[PDB]
RNA sequence: UCAAAGAGUGCU
């Protein structure tokens, strides 16, 4: 179904005729190499590779017509199929990407960036969907959830939508500890700035993270001794004892992190 | 009338989602059966919709019986809650009836379906194994049904170094 | 040059009123030979569509 | 001077990847495809004759069948692959169409089953029910364990008896509420938590053969009487609406789902007759392939097709448009077809016949029911209208209206046609003379009379 | 759909969201 | 009405698709057309045009020079992937120009007038003196037509899978390759053919005889539709357009004529030619080939309803009316055996004593080919595939008539002595029955539309 | 090697 994607094409290339700004010959070559792309893309063998090739190809195609829009037509935007046909492409591109190799974690990344770089074009909500599926495509990765965490409490500024992040990503992964210590920096992160706020307002007129220091430090000691221990208990009195050594040491650095952590916040006690 | 598919796998376990729904009244006759085995008809059918792996030998252990005695884990809990819609009420097609109360009393709003047309697209999904997975991180099945193998006999036989 | 009767349809089918709008059509190539990828899709679809494993339940109140 | 030829670029049309596919260019100027005219006709007449080939209707039996012959068959309106079946010999049972087999079997009258329906009652996911009438003056209802769902883990077996003083000939249940209706001597309401009939319908003292709820205007009821009459009812107005009597009587209706005023008519005199509920003072088409009384009549779910079940051992399809059925299907094993019904996918039919076995055949022959691939959906799609386009060429005709037809049926249809015949050069002769011959609609010789004239 | 973003259990299914949720009340 | 500008609407719908796949055409054909008015086309010369081109161009263009049984009649597939020669002494050759490996050699030492490919590369069609015969690509003849006899011209219809044979004895022979036997036999009784061509768009064959009248044949049909002189001289070649509208006739009278089919009306007529041209040929793009004796004349544009379209040798002071040649080019000491142009290239094969040139021209064939139909980089898997395709949708000969466009249109002992009788008896009943019906039917028609004459009109 | 003809495998 090549030819299918193709005739996608055609209304668009017209319009770039009609509009002066690419001659019959010069968008014939055009079309020549997007035909070229996308046998690849339908073809056996296809990889990541070949959909990041064709995303920059239309990429600098964009920058061509933008940029012979104001040196021919003298206008910021001609307001016709053109403007808006190559940044739908590119997104139609990124998802059958995303669709034929979802394992490669890097593409993803191209798509939210892209994605979130064009705010006014792509609503908040697209976002949100395409980590709704990368999340759940994979929960145990935590370096979505912070990340997702991270863009809605800095875009939007939403700490109830990103303290779910943490409740859900913690409920896949609580043995990781950074997901931990990057919870427990939200929230300290959000009391700071309440209690600055608190200031300002006179001006011109926390316990919640060491509850989770503290549950924090039960769970990932349980999965510690889950590891190292592998399928069964450990009959030995004594490596059981060691057993316990280990998470020990390992929960006080993983205490002492905290203790670090805390330095930096002034504000608080 | 089925949507979405729960299966098991040693590595952890993987949600689909059922595209198209597969003919009921001649689910007997041998041209939907023969779909099942070709993957191109049965990817057609379903699509891998999630994959949490387990974190280590020690919890396939536990969710290995957890499955066994018909009981849900906190990892199943936490895949199903992500994945299926609160909704009338989503169908999720489970190879065994036993898991059926388990799953509806931790989830009200979710219908269990065990019936034969579940039955068939279980064994598809089983049949093409990681190639469903569409190039997702799922191992090796076949070496870690070997590792989780004498690990649940050993364990049900309190099988010991002593 | 007299026409062959083996090629004279006997009677203007349906759905087609009047012998001119046989004609209109019957000069329409349908096959994709002649028509693009997308054209051959709209023309191709029949009017009947149903999805296989659903109860066509009866219509609701309009 | 200024030269440009024609240059091929090796790489664009052979591509460098072994695994890419090559490019395959596309002009469509006309010149480049001619015939386009014969090409079509040739394509659409091996499409006709693809067609006859795949044509493999029949697909299975429903077990053993029932112990008598079969005479009521009640379809699962919530559910595709439940069928409820009935026989003389007093047995009923509920099938796994899927499994073609038997959820439970009930010995549930001592007579005939005379009236059969499934139903979701309102009592005042684990089990199905149906209702069950007999002549021997009793209705039951019964309740089924299905495994459908598995959010439980019993009480299978009867539920609930209605006595009457009066044998029943007919059941149907009112599909938004629990309220069902029964026509024997005498067409009543009931509701399931009433024992005792909760309304009596009567247009007179005439008996009534059959009923059937409509699907869409659901609180309006239509009924058969052994005086060859067809009775209309309204269950807000609690009283008979509508009467016309017909030259014949009529075995079955049925409601058309997608036009809430429009239905169909089984009738004795070799036919079925699609009427409008408004004017009934015509028919709205007239069905006439059959040699025998049509026993049985249903609307598809799509509502593009009926089928009639005739005595004359076949099912027929027919295009609501068309007066003529463009299907027939038969076997020496079909000895009296009594019940035609529709899975509710619109895709196989349901044929009950009195030799005691329940069949399932496809609504299109050559249809098959895997999933196709693109390629497929388009190219079997393809040959559909080229034979819809071409359909009136002689030799496709020929090749797609052919079909076998039991010699039993033919030489019904040549001396019928002999009939109409030596018919039609009488009443020829008569307008050479005779003044005043009225002529009289074919769509209008069935009525006899209408009460309520407008 | 089920999402991540919005908590869609309407109770606290995380040991970890009863202790928070119990100061939430309490803060204000 | 409103249905039919619905059915009307897909056409300017289907219309626009057509433009929009003409939007996409991948490739476009060579032109020439000068910088300078002082520079013309027609001095112009083939080396130069042959330095210009590319280092493929020149090896795809092709120079086999033989004498061991010239002149040589150059053919090629339709696909045009595979050429087929035939000398005038009589060997033919089958190869691929372009892959450079030969498909079949045959030295047969006996006179072959013409040669043609046959459904595929495969197999192919040579024509000896008195016989017709039928080769396979390794070489072997799969067959003899002891039908076909004294057959010049032979043409393959590759969707009919028709195989027409012109000759000079008056009488010609359709063979169907797939069949296995001659559709029909139909005599012209016009005596020889010199030429015969076929209008792809119809599929109606030509054959000219020496009165010079060009006639029409169909396989059905027991006649020629059409009779049509083109001169007064017998017609040397006849050249048809794949279009099919236009067709040219050169008379032995030295006059060139340009005919249409479809109106059926000479469209231009030349005596400027010093002498009788030897063959013609019409490109896909419309321009015309004309072969006199040693020099070779193209005319672009040749096909068009204006006079001044029309071709003109040389030139009248340089007016702007007069047509000359797009090209001209003259093989000194030879003389044109035939003219090919090559399928799918830029590129016009000449015929010619001392062996097979191709001499490159702009915009000779059509750029962007139809894979579905043809393609030149057809993969043998492919290849059989289409070939049973094309056997699925083979056209009956039937099939053929003058337009396409009109098909589908819509327009014992003694008991059996008393059986006879009583029969007959019915039988004059019937046909005495239907009478009295007759005259009550002309009754109706007649009711519908001297005094004492009138004193006894009682009586 | 080409060159024509077979019989399976992978996968869209």
């Amino acid at each position: 179904k090549t030819r299918y994607y193709l005739e996608q094409c055609i209304p668009e290339m017209d319009d770039l005729v009609e509009k002066g700004l690419f001659t019959k010959n010069e968008v014939s070559l055009i079309m020549k190499k997007r035909t070229d792309f996308e046998h690849r893309l339908n073809s056996r063998g296809s990889s990541i590779n070949d959909y990041i090739k064709y995303i920059n190809y239309e990429s600098n195609v964009n920058k061509l017509r933008a940029k012979r829009c104001k040196r021919i037509l003298q206008v910021k935007k001609t307001n016709s199929l053109s403007d808006w046909s190559i940044q739908q492409r590119i997104g139609f591109i990124y998802q059958r990407g995303t669709n034929k190799f979802p394992q490669d974690l890097k593409f993803w990344a191209m798509y939210l960036n892209y994605m979130k770089a064009r705010g006014n074009q792509t609503s908040y909500k697209k976002i949100h969907n395409i980590y709704n599926q990368l999340l759940k495509l994979h929960p145990t990765n935590v370096d979505i959830w912070i990340s997702c965490a991270k863009y809605e409490y800095e875009v939007h500024a939403n700490f109830k939508s990103c303290r779910n992040i943490f409740q859900n990503g913690l409920r896949f992964n609580p043995d990781v500890p950074k997901l931990w210590y990057e919870y427990v920096k939200f929230e300290l992160n959000f009391i700071t700035k309440l209690i600055n706020r608190r200031k300002v307002m006179g001006l011109i007129n926390g316990d919640i993270a060491l509850t989770i220091f503290d549950v924090c430090m039960k769970t990932l000691g349980k999965h510690y001794i889950n590891k190292h221990k592998g399928y069964y208990a450990i009959s030995d009195s004594k490596m059981n004892i060691e057993l316990n050594k280990e998470t020990l040491n390992y929960l006080f650095s993983e205490s002492l992190r905290y203790i670090k952590l805390f330095d930096e916040f002034l504000d608080l006690e | 009338p089925i949507e979405y598919l729960l299966f098991e796998e040693p590595t952890g376990y993987a949600v689909f989602k059922v595209k198209l729904q597969q003919d009921d009244i001649g689910s007997r006759l041998k041209e939907v059966q023969e779909q099942i085995n070709d993957f191109g008809a049965f990817t057609k059918l379903i699509e891998l919709v999630s994959f949490a792996p387990f974190k280590g030998a020690a919890e396939a252990l536990e969710n290995a019986n957890d499955i066994s005695e018909g009981l849900v884990s906190e990892s199943l809990k936490a895949i199903l809650d992500l994945n299926l819609p609160k909704a009338k009420n989503i169908t999720l097609a489970i190879s065994d009836k036993n898991l059926g109360p388990s799953i509806k009393e931790e989830f009200p709003y979710v219908d269990c379906i065990s019936n034969e047309l579940a039955q068939d697209l279980i064994r598809g999904v089983r049949l093409h194994g990681e190639k469903l997975f569409k190039g997702l991180q799922s191992g090796d099945l076949e070496r870690a049904q070997l590792g989780l193998g004498h690990a649940y006999s050993r364990a049900k036989v309190k099988f010991s170094v002593q | 040059n007299k026409k062959n009767l083996k090629y004279q349809s006997s009677a203007v089918p349906f759905p087609f009123e009047n012998r001119e709008q046989y004609e209109r059509s019957l000069r329409m190539p349908i096959g994709q030979e002649w028509t693009s990828r997308a054209s051959h899709q709209e023309l191709i679809k029949p009017r009947i569509m149903t999805k296989p494993g659903q109860v066509i339940d009866p219509l609701k109140a309009p | 001077m200024k030269i440009k030829t024609i240059k091929r670029s090796a790489d664009d049309y052979v591509p460098v990847k072994s695994t890419q596919e090559s490019q395959m260019p596309r002009n469509l100027n006309p010149e480049l495809h001619p015939f386009e005219r014969a090409r079509e006709y040739t394509k659409a007449l091996n499409a006709t004759k693809l067609e006859r080939m795949f044509a493999k209707p029949f697909v299975g039996q429903l077990g053993y069948g029932h112990r008598d012959g079969v005479y009521a068959i009640a379809k699962n309106y919530g559910s595709l692959n439940k069928l409820a079946t009935g026989s003389a010999d007093g047995v009923i049972k509920y099938w796994n169409m899927s499994t073609r087999e038997e959820f439970v079997s009930f010995k549930a009258h001592y007579g005939l089953v005379t009236g059969l329906c499934v139903t979701q009652p309102r009592f005042h996911k684990s089990q199905n029910f149906m209702l069950s009438c007999s002549d021997d003056k009793t209705v039951k209802l019964w309740s089924i364990n299905v495994d459908d769902y598995s959010n439980k883990n019993n009480e299978e077996g009867l539920i609930r008896t209605f006595d009457g003083e009066s044998a029943f000939q007919g059941i149907d249940s009112h599909r938004e509420n629990s309220t069902f209706a029964t026509g024997g001597a005498k067409i009543h309401l009931w509701d399931v938590n009433r024992l005792k009939p909760v309304s009596d319908l009567s247009w007179g003292a005439d008996n009534i053969t059959s009923l059937k709820f409509n699907q869409n205007e659901t609180d309006i009821l239509a009924s058969t009487g052994s005086d060859n009459s067809i009775v209309l009812y309204d269950l807000r107005t609690n009283s008979p609406t509508q009467k016309i009597v017909q030259t014949m009587r009529t075995n079955a209706i049925c409601w058309n789902p997608m036009e809430a005023f429009n239905f169909v008519t089984a009738n004795e005199d070799h036919n079925a007759y699609y009427y409008d509920m408004r004017n009934l003072s015509r028919s709205l088409n007239v069905f006439k392939d059959h040699v025998s009384a049509v026993m049985d009549v249903d609307f598809s779910p799509t509502g593009d097709e009926i089928v009639t079940g005739s005595y004359d051992k076949s099912i027929r399809i027919y295009k609501t448009n068309h007066g003529h059925s463009r299907e027939i299907y038969h076997t020496k094993r079909m000895q009296h077809v009594f019940q035609v019904k529709y899975s509710m996918d619109s895709k196989y039919i349901i044929s009950g016949s009195d030799d005691g076995n329940v069949r399932l055949w496809r609504s299109k022959a050559w249809e098959r029911s895997n999933v196709k691939t693109t390629r497929e959906k388009n190219k079997l799609e393809y040959d559909e209208k080229l034979k819809e386009r071409f359909r009136h060429m002689p030799e496709i005709k020929r090749i797609s209206r052919h079909r076998h037809v039991p010699q039993v049926i033919k030489k019904a249809q040549e001396i019928k046609n002999i009939e109409l015949s030596s018919i039609k050069r009488r009443e020829a002769n008569e307008r050479r003379t005779r003044k005043d011959m009225p002529y009289i609609s074919e769509r209008k010789k069935q009525i006899v009379g209408t009460v309520h004239k407008y | 759909h089920a999402s991540a973003f919005t908590r869609t259990q309407d109770v606290p299914q995380t040991e970890l969201q009863e202790k928070v949720d119990q100061v939430l009340q309490e803060s204000n | 009405r409103a249905g039919l500008k619905k059915i009307d609407e897909q056409y300017k719908k289907a219309v626009s698709s057509a433009a929009a796949t003409d939007y996409l055409l991948p490739e476009s054909n060579g032109y020439l057309e000068p910088e300078n008015e002082l520079e013309k086309t027609f001095k112009v010369q083939q080396s130069e045009i042959k330095s210009s081109v590319d280092v493929s161009t020149a090896n795809k263009a092709l120079d086999l020079s033989l004498k061991e049984f010239g002149p040589y009649h150059i053919k090629y597939a339709k696909n045009g992937t595979h050429l087929l020669i035939t000398g005038r002494k009589g060997h033919v050759a089958s190869m691929d120009w372009r892959k450079g490996q030969l498909r079949a050699e045959l030295f047969l030492n006996e006179t072959c007038h013409s040669a043609t490919y046959l459904q595929n590369e495969q197999y192919f069609a040579v024509a000896q003196k008195k016989y017709t015969f039928i080769y396979d690509h390794e070489g072997t003849e799969l067959h003899r037509l002891k039908q076909h006899i004294e057959a010049r011209h032979l043409d393959f219809l590759p969707y009919h899978y028709l195989l027409v044979t012109a000759g000079e004895t008056g009488w010609l022979k359709y063979h169907d390759v797939s069949t296995g036997q001659l559709v029909s036999e139909l005599r012209t009784k016009a005596g020889p053919t010199m030429a015969m061509a076929q209008n792809p768009w119809n599929a109606v064959m030509h054959l000219g005889h020496s009165n010079g009248t060009v006639s029409l044949w169909s396989p059905s049909m027991p006649e020629p539709l059409v009779k049509l002189l083109s001169a007064r001289g017998p017609v040397n070649s006849i050249a048809i357009d794949r279009s099919g509208y236009y067709m040219a006739t050169t008379g032995a009278d030295r006059s060139m004529k340009i005919w249409d089919i479809r109106n059926f009306k000479q469209l231009h007529s030349v005596e400027s030619l010093p002498t009788p041209g030897t063959n013609v040929s019409i490109s896909d793009t419309g321009l015309l080939a004309l072969s006199r004796g040693p020099h070779v004349t193209l005319w672009k544009d040749a096909l068009k309803l204006s006079g001044d379209s029309k071709p003109c040798f040389g030139s009248m002071g340089g007016n702007p009316h007069r047509n000359t040649p797009y090209m001209s080019h003259l093989f000194a000491g030879n003389k044109v055996e035939n003219l090919g142009f090559v399928p799918f290239e830029d590129l016009l094969g000449v015929g010619h004593q001392t062996g097979i040139t191709n001499l490159i021209v702009p915009g000779a064939g059509e750029a962007n080919y139809d894979a579905l139909e043809l393609n030149p980089f057809e993969t043998k898997k492919q290849r059989q595939e289409q070939e049973v395709r094309t056997l699925l949708n083979k056209l009956p000969a039937d099939t053929i008539t003058l337009d396409p466009n009109s098909i589908g249109s819509v327009d014992s002992g003694l008991r059996s002595f008393l059986r006879k009788k009583t029969q007959n008896v019915i039988d004059e009943r019937k046909l005495r029955v239907q009478k009295q019906l007759d005259k009550e039917k002309n009754i109706r028609k007649r009711n519908h539309q001297d005094v004492i004459e009138e004193a006894l009109s009682r009586f």
